[PDB]
């Protein structure tokens, strides 16, 4: 039972990874327009 | 490109966003593996 | 705003950095109930 | 034979990430040359 | 016993990607103070 | 520096895109132990 609660922990760390690189995207992509 | 890139970026993170789909519907079977188990 | 971005990323990388606690803290479980078998 | 091939999904969403932490990496480095 | 060596493998490598998604975000930051 | 960076970027992508070698090159010891049972 912890295993699979644990698989599931990595699985939610990625999906938190996922938001926090379409956050650095949006940072990326108001510099981009800003600095050009 | 720019928009080339952020073309190329969005499906990649459709890609990533499609196996994280498959991850999560095994981890919701473990979860009815686990129901028996 | 940016520091609205800062404030809501590092917030952000707390969350994770909270379930890789969690995970890291399961692995070091496992590699308990790998001790017995 | 499904949580291997689950790990491995995993596994697969990671290297996905790979690929997309490069490519934003990429972007940043096109606005440091641009913006310096 | 290999397996959870290798969970490690993957808690591993995501611990690598979070000390690179935060290199990325330093990198973000120092353009968004120079260009502004 | 900036290239202070990008040489610490890339090199720490190495060490991920070296634990991502150790992972897959498990996960096909997993796909052999799958071939027994």
């Amino acid at each position: 039972s912890g295993i699979v609660q644990q698989q599931n922990n990595l699985l939610r760390a990625i999906e938190a990874q996922q938001h926090l690189l379409q956050l650095t995207v949006w940072g990326i992509k108001q510099l981009q327009a800003r600095i050009l | 490109t720019w928009e080339a890139w952020d073309r190329a970026i969005a499906e990649y993170a459709x890609r990533i966003e499609x196996l994280i789909x498959a991850a999560q519907e095994q981890q919701e079977k473990n979860e009815x593996a686990l129901x028996e188990l």
